[PDB]
RNA sequence: ACAAUCUUCUCACAUGAGGUGUUGAACGAAAAUUUAAAUUUAGUUUGAAAUCGAU
């Protein structure tokens, strides 16, 4: 079936799509997750990628694994199918495309807010200084 | 009343090192078991930037007697001797006094100190603290966190290995404290075997133990 | 035929990529072609016949009773055997020293390949001891490379009686 | 005065100085000078910083906050040896433990346990104007993130008394990073510092923030909170006619 | 022919540096 | 440990006397013009 | 073809402005904010470590 596996130590740069193409020269992915931060979206080298046939990834694993690729060693290692799951197979070959958090905030901050908006955005602020003076 | 470090023997010379930095502003004497070992750590201080004084100068008595004059009249400073170099001399008015290597006589170590006394000692070398419980004599153990003590370590090996003087030096003195260790009499409390040479070894500045005989 | 495990050693030697590697490194620290040595040492005799510090040469340590003896000081950092040896016996213990004094060592293919490294026909072995700072965090990566594709990897199959 | 037409300094510096005091609840061999630092807290009515600055400010205090004692590295340009030569001469061998040149910096010290180790080798560190941009680089979050924020001191010159002047001035100098917020948070100094040199270093901060910091100045600025490493951020000032500035 | 992996990185990190180079 | 209970010797630490004896004799050919100079080399 | 352009300083008059570049994961204090998630952000750990968690 499926050839779950699940590299490690996987050198900087080496790009998911660049990884998929990489790995399906030596065999078809069918699952390409990739890892990532919540919200930085900074991936943690794991290459949790599944490919298409059991035995495919069996014979890319022995090639890859322990293999010096950018100063690092390429610790792949099979994914077993009981380790792999559904919310593993979740997310996989997708971008993740993260929107400008910063800047959102920043037009958040920059967004005007009308008489009545600036009054329902005070709100209980003064409550809120009340009750931090009455915290103090 | 008897202050001890448990420290490492990798980790040894690397803690005195880090205490000597923090109160470089204090009177401090170091005693330490072997005259070689005197010669090594005071010309390895003070190739770091560290001028210590010492009781080996060129193995001249007059120079140790000046030294240890000299000493006294100074509030502060950091002096290097051995048990037997401070053998009969008149302690003077001293901040902190540390026994580095462990004493060849335990029992004139007690009398002698009958400021606040440290131990340097080995994990594997408390049977001294239960010596000190048969000997009635109380103590206390200051810890120290290793997050901050200074790992110098990375350049001291690497100036040991390009320097030859300083090489020369070290080797004799590791070969000195090998035999002294060798020479211990409380062998129920200081074991040679059980004490392991590769974390000695780095605490004199090699990252391999050179090839003493025994 | 059946084969001494002494012998059965030289013939799982070190994969391609790595090989590759452990030269591109090495071909940092070539020793200086007899050619330049003479042009570098004319310098200095000109500089001191018209009228006038240095620092410590950094190459690759060839030669086999040169890399036996920097093991058996246990200098050397990384010892390299060529797996083609014209007698085998020169070579046949180097394992073994090699294992016996922690340093880690890797049969690599051809010993042509270790010769142009050090501007010599044929090298036999070859030892890295001293690295410069720049490179002392490049080499422990092919250490541990090493121990994961030499001493990892066989270990049990250098123990098996070859053929 | 100038924030909000009163200066509400003093009294309520010393009044945190004092709950700190109050709230105060072997050691020997991990024993260290170590005080509780003072964080100003600075509310703006708008966004201050649009993107990540790299770059602490200098802002010059009467009372210095960062103690003499810490060990100050340097990076300057190649080569090393003039600039090891021009510390010497200085005098500045307590002061500059190590000079470190950029190329030398960024090629021998690259692994992130090598920056580690030499990111904690020294309690303070210093950078030249001429190679600030790349402390970015060759660093990366274990020095630009781990509190480590190098100081931009102007040693193209090569003087010894500029040397001298720019080692007292980094020394006498608060350091803080702009950023990309509408808020920020300046060390106003340690909980040693006294109440009328704690009041002086924040008077001048907030001179300082206001001057090239704030884009509106004392307008812009909402509301002002200090507070120590623990305590709580008591209300400095705040604007009272930020109503009709926000309208 | 195949390719090696790191033959493909190397175009991956250009691809950054040129976007570098040309902001 | 090593095996090598010898001393280490001065020659691993100091400049190779090897190359000064080999410099002198190459200053004794630059000196009575055996040799052609560098800056000799150049020109020719 | 594991090779490539991350600047080793500029402009204006000793002074001002400018340089757009940061591994990942894990631990963690309480602040000021913006329209429940988002910005900054104390202080740490680490072999350029990694086995889903993508927003």
């Amino acid at each position: 079936k499926k050839g779950v596996l699940y590299v490690g130590r996987l050198p900087h740069g080496f790009y998911e799509k660049q990884m998929r193409m990489y790995f399906s020269q030596f065999g078809p992915v069918l699952r390409l997750r990739m890892s990532r931060n919540r919200k930085t979206g900074s991936s943690k080298h794991y290459a949790f990628i599944e490919f298409e046939s059991l035995d495919v990834a069996n014979v890319v694993a022995e090639t890859m694994h322990n293999y010096l690729l950018y100063g690092k060693l390429l610790q792949c290692k099979v994914i077993p199918e009981d380790q792999v799951h559904e919310n593993m197979f979740k997310g996989a070959d997708v971008p993740f495309k993260r929107i400008p958090h910063a800047t959102i905030a920043r037009l958040q901050h920059e967004k005007p807010l009308s008489k009545e908006k600036a009054d329902k955005l005070i709100t209980r602020h003064n409550r809120k200084l009340k009750l931090k003076k009455r915290k103090l | 009343e008897q202050g001890y470090v448990v420290v490492d023997s990798d980790k040894r010379f690397l803690l005195l090192f880090s205490f000597l930095k923090r109160n470089l502003k204090k009177k401090v004497i170091v005693f330490m078991s072997s005259c070689a070992s005197v010669k090594y750590m005071a010309e390895l201080l003070n190739y770091i930037d560290l001028p210590v004084l010492d009781l080996h100068g060129k193995q001249k008595q007059q120079r140790r007697t000046n030294t240890f004059f000299e000493f006294c009249n100074a509030e502060k400073g950091i002096l290097l001797c051995t048990n037997v170099a401070a053998r009969g001399l008149d302690i003077p008015a001293v901040d902190w006094i540390v026994q580095y290597d462990p004493p060849d006589d335990p029992r004139d170590y007690i009398h002698r100190v009958g400021g606040k006394s440290l131990m340097f000692l080995a994990p594997s070398e408390l049977g001294f603290l239960r010596y000190l419980k048969t000997a009635k004599v109380s103590l206390n153990e200051f810890e120290f966190p290793a997050n901050k003590v200074a790992n110098v370590q990375s350049q001291l090996e690497k100036l040991v290995s390009k320097n030859y003087y300083l090489q020369q030096s070290a080797k004799d003195g590791y070969r000195s404290y090998l035999q002294a260790y060798a020479s211990y009499s409380l062998k129920s409390i200081f074991d040679i075997n059980k004490l392991d040479l590769a974390k000695v070894a780095k605490s004199f500045g090699f990252a391999h133990p050179p090839n003493v005989n025994i | 035929l059946k084969v001494p495990p002494a012998i059965a050693q030289f013939q799982k030697t070190l994969d391609k990529n790595t090989a590759t590697q452990v030269f591109k490194l090495l071909n940092k620290y070539r020793p200086e072609t007899a050619a330049e040595k003479k042009q570098r040492l004319v310098a200095e005799a000109e500089a001191v016949a018209n009228g006038k510090v240095s620092k410590k040469p950094y190459n690759v340590k060839y030669g086999l009773n040169h890399v036996v003896a920097l093991i058996e000081a246990k200098k050397a950092k990384l010892v390299l055997i060529a797996s083609d040896v014209d007698p085998i016996e020169l070579v046949v213990f180097l394992p073994a020293l090699c294992k016996k004094m922690g340093v880690p060592y890797a049969i690599v293919k051809n010993k042509a390949r270790l010769g142009t490294v050090i501007h010599q026909k044929t090298a036999a072995v070859l030892a890295v001891t001293e690295v410069r700072e720049e490179d002392k965090n490049e080499l422990a990566s092919i250490v541990s490379a090493v121990d994961a594709n030499f001493s990892a990897k066989y270990d049990e199959s250098r123990r098996k009686w070859g053929g | 005065e100038l924030l909000g037409s009163d200066a509400p300094l003093e009294k309520v510096c010393s009044a945190l100085l004092e709950y700190e005091s109050k709230r105060k609840s072997n050691l020997l061999e991990d024993e260290q000078d170590d005080i509780e630092p003072v964080w100003l807290q600075l509310a703006t009515l708008k966004f201050i910083g649009n993107n990540r600055k790299l770059i602490p400010y200098k802002i010059a205090i009467k009372n210095p906050v960062i103690p003499s004692s810490s060990e100050a590295c340097l990076i300057v340009k190649d080569p090393q040896r003039v600039y090891k030569d021009l510390v010497n001469e200085a005098g500045l061998s307590k002061v500059v433990t190590r000079v470190i040149g950029l190329s030398k910096l960024k090629a021998k010290w690259n692994s992130y346990e090598q920056k580690r180790q030499l990111r904690d080798q020294f309690d303070i560190f210093l950078a030249d104007d001429r190679v600030i941009p790349m402390l970015p680089r060759i660093l990366g979050k274990t020095f630009y993130q781990k509190s480590k924020v190098p100081v931009p001191v102007k040693i193209s010159k090569g003087t010894a008394e500029q040397l001298k002047r720019e080692v007292v001035s980094a020394y006498g100098a608060t350091y803080f990073n702009s950023a990309p917020c509408s808020s920020f948070m300046i060390k106003c100094g340690h909980v040693s510092n006294t109440s009328t040199e704690l009041a002086e270093n924040v008077e001048s901060i907030l001179q300082f923030v206001s001057k090239h910091i704030v884009p509106d100045g004392a307008k812009g600025i909402a509301s002002i909170h200090l507070k120590t490493s623990q305590s709580i951020a008591i209300p400095l000032w705040n604007n009272p006619n930020l109503k009709e500035l926000i309208a | 022919t195949f390719k090696r992996a790191e033959t493909f990185i190397n175009n991956y990190r250009q691809r950054e540096r040129e976007r570098i180079r040309l902001n | 440990t090593p095996l090598s209970s010898a001393p280490e010797p001065k020659r691993r630490f100091a400049p190779s006397k090897h190359e000064q004896k080999r410099i002198l004799q190459l200053a004794y050919a630059i000196r009575k013009g055996r040799i052609l100079t560098s800056e000799q080399r150049a020109e020719r």
